[PDB]
């Protein structure tokens, strides 16, 4: 009587599910057809198996829906859903991106920025490495009363890189220097001292 | 450094390095993402990889304060009182700044710093959605922060 046909194509519009971790998943694609057409899931092309994943999937059939608990990183790709009677045969693939978030202030690298020594008209650095989903803001601050000195740094997929030059130094520039780092949860700083000799 | 911090975060911190994070805004209602387009237009209607959907986010100050910046046309995301959203070149104004929040749904949410009530919001269709409307649990004001591809 009838071939497969989407029956809601709004959802099915949004192609590309991103999320966070930890969220559950579900994909649909309401489908027509006389008779009832079946549903088949497939994971980048291929069959999609219990095994596939741990906690495997539940399938709503009344709701032509592919359901998945708890996603982590691991679970992103293509999943298509093929439906299917005896008067043909149609497909929808949907995109899973998933995002580990954290809801925490920065948290600074161990040790970094280190202690320094060096004899006057030497160069010193100091380092800084920021860890914060919440896009975060960083400060070198030398305790003199704070002043807020100017660094270079790199952003990284993982995190924010800083390095501060001090370039011949003088007995002024001894002291503690602090690596203030903040989002919109809360801050963190690491201090360290530079000796002049 | 909490006086300190409370201090630096009502302004722009012109004596720090100010960070720059490069991804997509990935809307939840629209399934699609944020993009400046060359004729000033704002909405959430881009595909992955799409060049106007590339945004460079550079932090003000503390607090997760930043400004949403099109690295295609180098325009700005800013809000006017009437809640709407434009894309202007000079984005100096507290009103082309946002405060990133991680929501309790996990989900990225951004605040305007000067209108604090309102934020950046997209329909179903990816239609920019007036500030004035929105509040921090409809779905039309969650984002997912994306690689650029």
């Amino acid at each position: 009587k009838r071939a497969p046909y989407w029956t809601n194509t709004e959802k099915m519009e949004k192609r590309l599910h991103a999320v966070p971790a930890a969220n559950t998943v579900k994909f649909r694609c309401p489908a027509g057809g006389n008779p009832m057409p079946t549903m088949r899931w497939l994971k980048n092309g291929k069959e999609f198996k219990q095994e596939h994943r741990i906690g495997g999937y539940k399938v709503r059939n009344q709701h032509w829906s592919l359901i998945m608990e708890s996603v982590v990183p691991s679970d992103k790709g293509n999943y298509t859903c093929v439906v299917e009677n005896e008067y043909g045969s149609i497909n929808h693939t949907y995109h899973l991106d998933v995002v580990e978030r954290s809801r925490h202030r920065p948290i600074l690298q161990a040790g970094l920025p280190a202690n320094a020594s060096t004899v006057v008209g030497g160069d010193v650095e100091f380092v800084c490495k920021v860890y914060s989903d919440a896009q975060p803001h960083i400060q070198w601050i030398k305790h003199v009363y704070l002043k807020v000195l100017k660094a270079a740094g790199v952003n990284t997929t993982d995190k924010e890189i800083e390095v501060l030059y001090i370039r011949n130094v003088t007995f002024e520039d001894a002291g503690e220097y602090t690596c203030l780092a903040g989002n919109s949860i809360g801050i963190s700083f690491h201090s360290a001292w530079l000796t002049v000799l | 450094f909490t006086q300190h911090v409370r201090e630096q975060s009502l302004v722009t911190d012109q004596l720090s390095r100010r960070l720059i994070r490069t991804y997509q805004l990935y809307s939840r209602t629209s399934g699609k993402h944020v993009q400046v387009l060359a004729n000033k237009r704002i909405n959430a209607m881009a595909e992955d990889g799409d060049p106007f959907a590339k945004l460079i986010v550079e932090t003000d100050t503390f607090g997760s304060r930043v400004r949403v910046r099109g690295a295609e046309t180098g325009l700005y995301i800013c809000m006017n009182k009437k809640g709407k959203l434009i894309a202007k070149s000079n984005g100096k104004g507290k009103d082309c700044v946002f405060t990133e929040i991680v929501l309790e749904n996990n989900y990225t949410a951004l605040q305007n710093a000067k209108y604090e009530g309102w934020y950046m919001a997209f329909t179903r269709k990816g239609r920019p959605r007036k500030g004035s409307k929105t509040r921090q649990h409809q779905r039309e004001v969650h984002f997912m922060k994306r690689l650029p591809r």
